[PDB]
RNA sequence: CCCCCCC
RNA sequence: CCCCCCC
RNA sequence: CCCCCCC
């Protein structure tokens, strides 16, 4: 007599499958990753800066040099915590300081170089041959501040936010990862390019997307390290830009949903349309599945969870059709490349958002 | 004297 | 791998779905695990879609009965269909029943 | 049929995200820095005009 | 000390100032399609106190 | 990225 | 008996 | 399968 009983509620019986699970998958058994422990932090500091300053013919460590000061910054045992909360069973190796030999340092003592798991020596020894060799040409030709120096306590926040803006990207192409970055990194880490004129932004950007794909619990030790720098009380100005370009990467993968929002704030009468209409109860039980998440649904395309994918849209057509038309008209959609099921719904969107932004109004 | 610099 | 022969792949795993049933837990419960953990390669999130695109099988007649009631069909009013709607929502009541 | 379900807070989110953290940040851990007793008070309020 | 308090964020206080100026162009069809946001990062200082 | 006035 | 499409 | 813009 009335059709009230039909209805489903399918999304919400995946995400009941997929969370309420009593078994653990267990992946990465044999393999191993290192940490530097907390003493080490100033010895790793000025290497991160010896990355920065000198041009070097490799860039294959750079990253996993960002990640050593992170473990650093959070702690050897936190990170094995992280690690293993993070669904891996990879074991810590420990970062340790060896004498390089009978080279003498300036404090009368043996030179003292680290040691860390994966990254041969060969590389760090170069690293820091390499740094030296640019620091005695400097002052040879000129004489140096102390922010210009690879000691200065930012270098380290200064790597990892290349890293964090190769990290926004972690849902697009390589190409596009690294254009991004290169292009933001002129302008956001501007002061740092000033003062180290000479770090190769599209190597080191480079590295840090070979480690975001290679150990994806690195992802998540990443996101550790900006949730804890959100939380501390002070920080320096290095701290304050690496957790706006974090949080700048929160709600990476999900643009369509944001978009949605912004139609809907758009007034967009093509939202009436029957078809999109007809779609409607599953695109609000989406947005319901992203309210029973919470916080945590953000950072889902960015850990590469499995999990991901229920938050997709990708079967509303008409909604995401007209989400994007409501997207180009405003001139928002710039080069997405999410593809347009519908083109009529598509075109009729964009005409009136066209029309609603060279429009003025008032309410 | 290339080990000995400040750094 | 340009040389992994997908046929005789698939006809292995449907011969093995059908000889041990409970081989169907078991890859369900995978698939369950897979989807609960925090992070994954790309291959294991490509798992979790196929895996959630199997989800409703064997009841597509209920989706399609929801679409046609969100299609506004005006035929539903139809008496014949009044006559049975109770049944229908028993069905949808049991689904949400069964959980 | 209602554009009521379209909803984000992705800023609650974001603030969820960063101050619900079990982990500390360690700075400075070679660092030192000076204090003074407040025995010196006077031997400082006076140094402090001078 | 208490001059000091609320700096950085004197977009907030200009903003308190334009709703209590009463002014007219906050009815701006382009405004009110952002306000929410705005509400939120308000809601937001009100959480953090 | 953010910030940027006056008292 | 049930099931049966596409992604 | 999903994702894909800008800051």
């Amino acid at each position: 007599m009335s059709l009230q009983g039909i209805h489903l509620s399918d999304l919400s019986y995946k995400h009941a499958i997929l969370k309420e699970s009593q078994y653990t998958i267990k992946r990465d058994v044999g393999t191993t990753t290192a940490v530097t422990p907390s003493s080490l932090q100033q010895e790793i500091t000025l290497l991160c800066g010896e990355i920065l300053y000198a041009k070097h013919a490799d860039y294959k460590y750079a990253a996993e040099i960002g990640i050593q000061y992170i473990s650093t910054a959070l702690g050897s045992e936190r990170v094995q915590q992280i690690l293993r909360n993070s669904g891996s069973e990879v074991q810590v190796v420990l970062t340790r300081t060896y004498s390089l030999g009978k080279i003498k340092n300036n404090k009368g003592e043996d030179l003292q170089m680290l040691d860390i798991h994966g990254v041969e020596k060969s590389w760090v020894e170069e690293i820091d041959k390499e740094a030296r060799k640019t620091m005695a040409t400097l002052l040879k030709e000129s004489s140096i501040p102390q922010n210009q120096r690879p000691s200065a306590p930012d270098t380290p926040i200064i790597l990892l936010c290349v890293g964090a803006l190769i990290f926004t990207k972690l849902a697009s192409t390589i190409e596009v990862g690294l254009e991004t970055t290169v292009r933001r990194a002129n302008r956001v880490l501007s002061d740092a390019l000033k003062r180290y004129p000479r770090m190769d932004i599209p190597k080191i950007a480079r590295s840090f997307y070979d480690l975001f794909e290679q150990k994806v619990y690195h992802r998540s030790l990443f996101i550790e390290y900006g949730k804890a720098l959100g939380s501390s009380s002070t920080g320096s100005k290095a701290e304050s830009l690496f957790v706006n370009i974090f949080m700048q990467a929160y709600g990476a993968g999900q643009t369509m949903l944001r978009w949605g929002v912004i139609a809907r704030s758009s007034n967009n009468i093509m939202l009436g349309h029957v078809s999109v209409q007809a779609e409607l109860k599953q695109v609000t039980e989406v947005y319901d599945l992203v309210r029973e998440m919470g916080p945590e649904s953000g950072l889902l395309h960015l850990r590469q969870s499995p999990k991901a994918g229920l938050l997709s849209l990708a079967n509303c057509p008409n909604f995401a059709s007209v989400v994007l038309g409501n997207a180009s008209g405003l001139g928002i959609i710039g080069m997405y490349r999410g593809r347009v099921p519908n083109t009529e719904l598509f075109s009729a969107a964009e005409s009136y958002a066209k029309s609603l932004k060279e429009s003025n109004k008032i309410n | 004297d290339i080990y000995q610099l400040i750094m």
